[PDB]
């Protein structure tokens, strides 16, 4: 239970993008608008594990910047395959955040 | 100009009214709301996280359908059927087949909610749900179809829950017992928060990283827009345990959730282990079916689970220990019991996988190796005979699944027995007797496969009576080794 | 013995049809497993509450037919088809919405027409919940796959006109702030003469639980009455007070409401051809219709008043 | 006077299904389990195979028949090798 | 000698922008290569006819700018993001001739209106189509792929209008056969005094050769001039009228006009970084304005009559 | 109720009229209008058959690109880059390079029969076919950018046009020729009809074949759904050419069509030849490039040609003997000078493949064959210096490609010269020499790279100056052998 | 030129469809609608070359029956890549045929 | 005194651009071309290669200079084997 319980002890939150024009677009944007926070990137081809402690935000603004085209947040749906954390969204971000610390 | 959702979407939901002309009881029944006495003013603080509204809908799904049939229609050619390893061919055979008629059976889960939830928000997501639902079951359907017309065992994409085949059943009697077969707040909990905030990921993302590695996009790409859908109606689950637990209901909540989640590791265990460990050829395997497991039900589920405030599962540690072995078991009893199944298990058990397998489960040799050892022997020296069994396999009461330990080096099987009104029931685990004691009205008088053999219900009372009951209508459709044996040359 | 078959073009069920398999045919028939064993509709115990309540509400209700899935939804209606026809309309209404406030539409309706929109018009959000409730209902309890399609459809429609009231009650209170708009509406559903005999209406709808009653008294009693007494009546005045959007927009719902309209006839075309049906469905109708006359009469008094 | 057990053979996988007769001795008890068993998915051995219920630390005698052995049908038995 | 250069994320030519390329920058920019060779635009004899052609009509013009290609469409339209906006525009506009001919609309207009629209409205699909003309001419002579791509829209804009025009004529035509609709537009163009200004003003537009000319007298004076002086005058008589489609409609194509304004104005504050361009451009509009003042006034006077 | 388009289609064409404050030759002049002196009244008979209106226009569009994109965001991590054989990979390297700036040059040719054609149908279809070409110019700029950031001769994909590399000059002085340069009649004629019906079919669906074939569905599927609008917009050309021969003008639309389709093929020789019948991968040639050439240009673009009313070129049996010869030595021209292109050429001539040249055009290894003997041996022996050339190759005045011959066993090889206003000029055919004398204001003072080289203008006038005048930027740039040579191994 | 000859003297018209899921339903189209005409296909992946002699009609009301779904006869051009022929196309059917016989 | 020539040597498959020299003998012209042609495309063989007007059926003499046979910069040559 060593293996799993270091597996549960975890604050990883952060969008899950399936494979498609999101994936890059998403990393860079994770990178810009968590400033100062690590961003881990696990790539399984079908889709992509992307990753912070204890809080991530995608602000739209950003993601149409990174994404190269008109983009309104609603619109990540297409491509937010799963997520880890819990959801906060609204027309100008979506939050990906625990409550708790473990 | 037009007014952003924040301003009007609180009166989309503002629906909630005091019956005058019927009672309260009487409009929100228990037996089909399951409110447990929580009074209609509570549901209103009921909060959906993740959000969307009519007009959003249409247009985002159109989307999300346009580029699910451009990619399957521009993919036609690309002779995955001929060139596929078959094992990957039975892997889509079985996927199809064991959920594109449950994906239909769902939309009665978020109807439920849909009519009889006490929550404004959850009647609305709920509507969206049943939608959602609608296309996962229209897809799955639409896209093996085109197979008919090259192999039968496609037919069980539409088939499978018609008829009486024995994982035809495991799956029913799990989703009628969390979807279709309680009552609105169940299904929240059970359907929504745990079977699919936490098992579809390892089918429908897991298994979509392996057929990408298998170069078959037009299903990994199916599947993972499948869950873009997921991930948002199965947010429904959390705020209704979020409000069971403020209203004092936190016992009520957790045995749920508990009872759920090893349903459907039973049944994923024995659909998706296979696949994973088996099936798909090795070089596809992006990760072992354990390791899968520990990423999207341990790392990720697990977690969310806590943060929202409730308790790891009583049955923690035997959870663990089953990812350990179970599914090897499994994946031994549809491959020895091959010709009951409607898609043909790959062995997976040539040197290099058997290679892989220890590496990935320290110890297989020793224990799996030692029967797939006598099965290797009898092919090598066409014993065909000693590889085809003459009997039925003993079932479990809940999971309808075999009942399987470790076999090998040091042996270990347990049946946990239960008398109740006058009955013998047996059980493939600890828990799977503890879900049958939580509520036995729902399952005491149902017979799975092998009671209905002994009761005189399956005529002849032979292996061949059963493939018949089972309702394969040709000799084509049952299960064969999916190499015809050409692995034991390696 | 087990014989040898070659593949089929199609699903088993559909391989004797003349004619090639349509995408309607393909995703829609048939799927109901639940009305496969009589005595257990789920793979549970057979006396189970779900079981049961089945076997009451389904299996048992008087109105009866051998061959409940042969039904055909008369537009052929699939999810993909559903979202490109309603991805037109809806983008259709929103650009209407767009423009008629562009306009400053709500700005130039005739004095007074916010205080019955107010009444009148944007309580309708609760009337078109029980509808959305009713038919999601209908939706889990009938007994073809092909029937259900129709009524989860339905059920979309009915959240559809729901959210056009929510928006355009928000709308409209921000030209006319001070006539109770998104603030009073549950008041009015619960207490207001003229929204009782509705309330009444929907509140008993909700309680019929057998399928053939539901789907009666829902598609061929009430929701005809609310094209007739709600509807239209609210066309009229808006004409006479102008309010060039509301006739516009109702236009767009009156859409959804003659295709509900079309598979419900549909439907009623296949029962019939039980002839013990035509007394059940009759029945029905006389049962419910004083209800729905008196629900109509009453708002009708509170429209023009 | 068939009489339906589920019978576990030592280093197998699974239980199975095995009919067999009321006035069977243990010993024709575990031949006819291990038909299902040896040979198919375990190694055959030298030994004496005995039957015991399931998980119990009590064999039943050699000649004892599953009449008076007081097994209830299709209640689970294990089929293992003496120490 | 040559050097060793690692691969870049982009275009050569966006590789020193600060952000990340765009959409837009990647499919838009630095796409005239008939430019580069100011002594033959094109790879042919330098004398060849068309060579001659654009160094006299394009190279030579008095609009000057040393980075013609740093012109940015304000909107950053590309081909794909054009059709996604003006399939939604275009949607509703069909669905409010679907549903404004089911109502009857036209049946219901004032009196005599028909014979209005028959003389004033019906022959619009010359002026539109000579703006559609003019537009390709802009698009096939501007000095930069990014200048090019909005008269390549606007010319689609241009036919877009024309075709409204003709399927409004022909469906106007069912109810009133005998206003000449679809019939006499070509006389009407021809030799109605009202017409008359409009057509002298568009047969001389449309022999400005010159590039900077060409666009200043397209889309700085006749371009406005018709939104001022026939769009929104059509508006008031349709309102004074009972016609409430053409109103819709007209709105629908000033959200184009508004458009083609929008890059046309950035284009002009682009050319203002040359300090001689105030005087070219102004000049041009003085040029131009009295024969686009003579069209509205003709135009009006027929209108008002 | 809405209207059929039949109903209302002949009012958005009913556009032609009478000016009075200009004439007619001043709107509409001969040199931008080509009109030929047939007065306006006659072209309103022009009907194009393969009509369209804007809003279905807009709407199909949409639906066209969804999937084009779709299918390329799905497929993005198919590893056709890493996975795809080098001769594959110069095959997209070469086709974007020569053809997306092009795309988006065709704009000024649709844009000048939209403002300059005198026929009402020509300048509204000509206005969807400003579209179209835009929608291909973005389309091809916008799949190969993501490939920037692993290979800078990607780059090129934007670059190419803007160079004075050979190639480019080629597809420039062809393109400016017949669709920038000249009248709006003429480019009816020489794009849509001769260019459009003709040879772009090998292009965009011979090659998508070849690219099904090799796995590369993201371009197939690019290129085809390209083709749609080239088979609507091309359609403008037909019924100009009926309309000049029913005004007695048949004489001269024969000759711009002869003209235009001589002119084309010496382009398509040199790109698509060597793509189909080298770089492309064996086992990927669905057909032999003088295969395609039979199926599109002969079976189906000549047949349409007589069915018009036109005349087989009065060059026919040259052109039939050049499908056999022409681009087998020109394909050892861009190899030999590889390091002048874009791409990586690759040799194809490996015993297997020399197999199926053989077969396809007997004779092959007497001829090409001798000179790649050569080639063979002094790589084999690394003199690595005798597969570098340390000269220009002579070009013709017309093509602007190499001048060319039969090598080996039956060696003929013919330069056809012409003095001119006092300079002598070198073309690689009879037929490049008429089409040169047909119009030489338009080429007469056109200085080819070679003149150039001759004349002083590459500074040093040195292979390395040339290369760098070419335009080439960095080393990575230049071309060099797909397989580093590898294919000797073999 | 024996080859070349024989290339030529053809009359064979009708669609050439690019890879997708109008392929199928136009041959059987083409077959359905053309009775007493052989129809010949050419498979090539990537597309699919379709001929009858001398005229092939596909009707708009066959064709919405072999596909499946709605359609209106517009919507081919998304597959239609090329044809032999020359082409007349409305509501209702597109003909491809020739005015000469070779 | 450079000299420009377009030559085509024998079996070879193109016309390559040679620089000689006005006052270079046939016999040194030939063997210019031949330097980039022979042992890259073309097999070495034994003989006397000779220079001719391209496509002529005369042949130049292998001592006469490119200044005394009358050629123009830039015309073309082929460079062949006596028969
Ligand atoms: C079986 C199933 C049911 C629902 C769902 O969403 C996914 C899978
Ligand atoms: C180069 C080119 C130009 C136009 C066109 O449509 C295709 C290709
Ligand atoms: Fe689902
Ligand atoms: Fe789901
Ligand atoms: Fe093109
Ligand atoms: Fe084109």
């Amino acid at each position: 239970s060593t293996l799993a319980d270091q597996a549960l002890h975890n604050n990883n939150v952060g969008p899950i993008i399936r494979a498609g024009d999101l994936v890059e677009p998403v990393i860079e944007t994770a990178e810009i608008d968590n400033p100062g926070k690590e961003i881990t990137v696990e790539d399984r081809r079908a889709y992509v594990r992307i990753a912070a402690e204890g809080e991530l935000i995608l602000t739209r603004k950003t993601l149409e910047e990174q994404l190269g085209r008109p983009f309104n947040m609603q619109e990540l749906e297409i491509n937010l395959a799963s997520f880890a954390g819990q959801i906060q969204a609204d027309e100008d971000q979506i939050r990906f955040y625990f409550d708790k610390t473990m | 100009a037009m007014h952003p959702r924040k301003d009007w979407y609180e009166l989309t939901r503002a629906t909630n009214w005091t019956p005058s002309y019927v009672t309260e009881e009487q409009l929100f029944p228990e037996r089909m709301s399951g409110h447990m006495g929580i009074p209609l003013e509570k549901w209103e603080s009921y909060d959906e996280p993740y959000k969307t509204s009519y007009p959003e809908y249409v247009s985002i799904q159109r989307e999300k359908d346009a580029g699910a049939y451009s990619v399957k229609a521009a993919l036609e050619r690309a002779k995955i059927y001929e060139n596929s390893d078959p094992g990957w061919i039975s892997t889509l055979k079985s996927h199809y087949g064991a959920i594109a008629v449950g994906e239909y059976a769902a939309v009665t889960g978020e109807g439920r909610m849909a009519r009889f939830s006490k929550a404004p928000g959850n009647r609305n997501m709920a509507t969206f749900g049943m939608m959602d639902e609608l296309r996962h079951g229209q897809l799955q359907l639409f896209f093996p179809h085109e197979y008919c017309k090259k192999d039968r065992q496609f037919d069980w994409a539409w088939r499978a829950y018609h008829s009486n085949e024995w994982a035809a059943i495991a799956a029913k009697h799990f989703f009628d017992d969390i979807i279709t077969g309680r009552d609105a707040i169940s299904v929240a909990i059970m359907l929504t928060f745990s079977f699919e905030t936490g098992f579809t990921n390892m089918q429908f993302l897991g298994l979509a990283a392996d057929a990408a590695e298998a170069g078959d996009y037009t299903f990994a790409n199916l599947i993972s827009s499948i869950q873009t859908d997921e991930s948002r109606h199965a947010q429904q689950g959390g705020p209704a345990l979020q409000l069971l637990i403020e209203n004092g209901k936190r016992e009520e909540a957790q045995k749920k959730v508990d009872m759920a989640i090893w349903r459907a590791w039973r049944l994923f265990a024995v659909l998706t282990g296979p696949v994973m460990d088996y099936y798909t050829p090795l070089e596809d395997r992006s990760q072992s079916f354990k390791e899968f497991m520990y990423e999207w039900i341990i790392g990720q589920f697990e977690r969310s689970l806590i943060d929202l405030g409730l308790d790891k599962p009583w049955y923690w540690d035997l959870f663990l220990k089953d990812i350990d072995e179970l599914h090897h078991s499994y994946h031994m009893g549809v491959w020895y019991w091959r010709t009951t199944a409607w898609w043909n298990p790959a062995a997976g058990v040539t040197p290099e996988e058997r290679d892989w397998l220890e590496e990935k489960y320290p110890g297989w040799n020793k224990r799996w190796g030692r029967c797939w050892d006598v099965i290797t022997e009898n092919v090598l020296n066409d014993r065909m005979d000693l590889v085809s069994p003459e009997t039925l396999p003993s079932v479990c009461n809940m999971s309808q699944i075999p009942l399987v330990g470790v076999p090998g080096d040091d042996w270990n099987i347990e049946v946990f027995s239960l008398e109740h009104n006058g009955r013998l029931y047996h059980f493939g685990s600890e828990v799977d007797r503890w879900v049958f004691q939580q509520d036995p009205v729902q399952y005491q008088n149902h017979m799975n496969i092998v009671d209905r053999f002994l009761a005189g219900q399956i005529q002849p009372m032979t292996l061949e009576g059963a493939l018949k009951y089972m309702g394969f209508q040709s000799i084509e459709e049952m299960g064969k080794d999916a190499h015809d044996f050409a692995w034991a040359d390696k | 013995s087990f014989e040898s078959k070659k593949p089929m073009r199609t699903w088993s069920h559909l391989a004797e049809m003349r004619k090639k398999p349509s995408e309607y045919d393909i995703v829609s028939r048939k799927l109901h497993y639940s009305t496969n064993n009589p005595d257990s509709p789920w793979e549970l115990s057979p006396d189970s509450p779900m079981n049961l309540w089945y076997k009451q509400y389904r299996n048992a209700s008087p109105l009866k037919h051998d061959n409940w899935d042969a039904f055909t939804d008369p537009d052929q209606l699939v999810y993909r088809t559903y979202n490109l026809m309603q991805d037109g309309q809806e983008s259709y209404v929103q650009s209407l919405f767009d423009q008629f406030n562009e306009r400053e539409h709500d700005q130039m309706v005739r004095e007074g027409w916010e205080h019955t929109m107010a009444r009148c018009y944007s309580p309708l959000r609760y009337l078109f919940h029980c509808l959305q409730m009713s038919s999601a209902y209908v939706q889990q309890m009938a007994p073809a796959s092909t029937i259900s399609n129709c009524c989860i459809l339905q059920t979309a429609d009915s959240l559809r006109w729901l959210t056009h009231t929510a928006y355009r009650t928000h709308e409209l209170s921000l030209t006319y702030p001070d006539a109770g708009l998104g603030e009073h509406e549950r008041e009015l559903w619960e207490k207001e003469p003229g929204w009782q005999g509705l309330r009444e209406l929907m509140e008993k709808q909700l309680t019929a639980f057998d399928w053939g009653e539901a789907f009666v008294s829902l598609n061929l009693v009430v929701k005809p009455m609310i094209v007739e007494s709600i509807f239209k009546p609210l066309q009229q005045q808006a004409w006479e007070n102008n309010d060039t959007l509301l006739p516009l927009l109702i236009d767009s719902q009156l859409k959804d409401a003659e295709r509900h309209s079309r598979w419900s006839k549909a439907l009623v075309k296949h029962a019939l051809e039980n002839p013990d049906n035509h007394a059940v469905i009759e029945g029905w109708i006389e049962k419910w219709r004083p209800l729905a006359d008196r629900a109509a009469e009453a708002y009708l008094s509170m429209l023009s008043s | 006077s068939a009489f339906p057990v589920h019978a576990a053979f030592e280093k197998d996988f699974l239980v199975q299904l095995v009919v067999v007769d009321l006035n069977d001795s243990m010993d024709q008890v575990a031949e006819k389990v291990a038909y299902h068993c040896v040979n198919r998915r375990v190694a055959p051995r030298e030994g004496v195979m005995r039957v015991r219920k399931h998980r119990s630390t009590e064999l039943f005698p050699r000649d004892m028949t599953i009449a008076e052995s007081g097994l209830n049908p299709t209640e689970v038995i294990d089929v293992v090798f003496e120490e």
